[PDB]
DNA sequence: AAAAAAAAA
């Protein structure tokens, strides 16, 4: 409630937090079930705090940050244990997400090679790990919500979409709602967030 | 002090994220640099409109002397048009 | 096995 304006957010994220059924038939493999949303704009627009409200407010969801992870040990990794002396593998990032959703800040800013992990996961569901004699296809149903800043430091209008959001189609053909806020001045609603900001203080 | 105000008045800065709705002010009624008549208050300044002000006869307005001005304020330009002076 | 710093292409 003390985030002003956003109101198809809101119902997008609703309509994510409990979205579809999923399908699956003998002969047509499996077919997605859940939505992703990604959302770009300038800065001071409030989506890293809507994002920590849907962190806060679902049953199942992990934090994660662009620069501070790595997409090899945001998977699965390979560690011994102490007691058997034995190598077993540990869960990653998403993989403790699994039928949850799984939320990344500076997504822009991750490095491009992360990516690829994405680029794994999203397509089918199912990440594979093979390394050190390990074969196991791991389950990972989640959703993903993503926020991004523009290459430039303000979104251009008057520019290409393409050139104003640094990451490839590839990965953006894959998220279902493309959501661009900006703030534009106007003194009534100035006004009007102003004395909302104040009055939540 | 007076009995009758216990309306209120508004500050004049407190005039530039409204519009279409009727306020009470008071302050220094002179001309700007430019050669406009305008109000001042301790906390910002605006322009004002004669074109159809019906005053409190009795009364010598000269510049200089509080007013209290009652208007509508409009954002298309930063006209207050006055309907009373007393 | 996996993270982080340095010189050279
Ligand atoms: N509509 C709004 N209602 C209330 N607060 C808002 C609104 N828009 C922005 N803010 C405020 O903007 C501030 C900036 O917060 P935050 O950094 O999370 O935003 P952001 O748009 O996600 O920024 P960035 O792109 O830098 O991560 C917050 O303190 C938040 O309260
Ligand atoms: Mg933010």
């Amino acid at each position: 409630p003390s985030i002003y304006g956003h109101d198809h957010i809101k119902k997008a994220i609703l309509l994510m937090l409990m979205g579809g059924v999923e399908k699956n038939l003998e002969n047509g493999s499996h077919l997605r079930g859940d939505i992703n949303i990604l959302m770009v704009g300038d800065p001071s627009t409030a989506k890293s705090q809507l994002l920590r409200f849907v962190l806060n407010t679902a049953s199942l969801a992990i934090a994660t940050t662009g620069r501070g992870s790595s997409g090899v040990g945001l998977t699965a990794a390979v560690t011994t244990d102490r007691e058997t002396g034995e190598r077993r593998l540990e869960a990653g990032a998403m993989v403790l997400a699994d039928r949850g959703v799984v939320c990344i800040d500076e997504f822009d800013k991750m490095t491009d090679v992360d990516r690829v992990a994405i680029h794994e996961v999203m397509e089918q569901q199912t990440v594979t790990i093979a390394k050190a004699g390990i074969h196991t296809t791991l389950n990972a149903r989640c959703s993903v919500i993503a926020a991004a800043n523009p290459v430039f430091g303000q979104y251009d209008v008057n520019r290409d979409p393409h050139q104003n959001i640094a990451l490839p189609d590839s990965l953006l053909s894959r998220f279902d709602l493309l959501f661009v806020v900006t703030d534009d001045i106007n003194e009534i609603r100035d006004r009007s967030i102003s004395e909302h900001v104040l009055r939540t203080h | 002090r007076n009995e009758n105000f216990q309306m209120s008045i508004t500050p004049i800065k407190n005039l530039l994220g409204r519009d279409a709705q009727n306020f009470l002010l008071l302050g220094l009624l002179n001309k700007n640099f430019k050669g406009n008549w305008s109000l001042e208050d301790p906390s910002g300044s605006v322009e004002i409109d004669i074109s159809q002000t019906i005053p409190t006869q009795g009364h010598y307005y000269v510049p200089g002397c509080m007013v209290l001005v009652e208007g509508i304020y409009y954002s298309v330009g930063n006209k207050f048009h006055v309907t009373s002076m007393t």
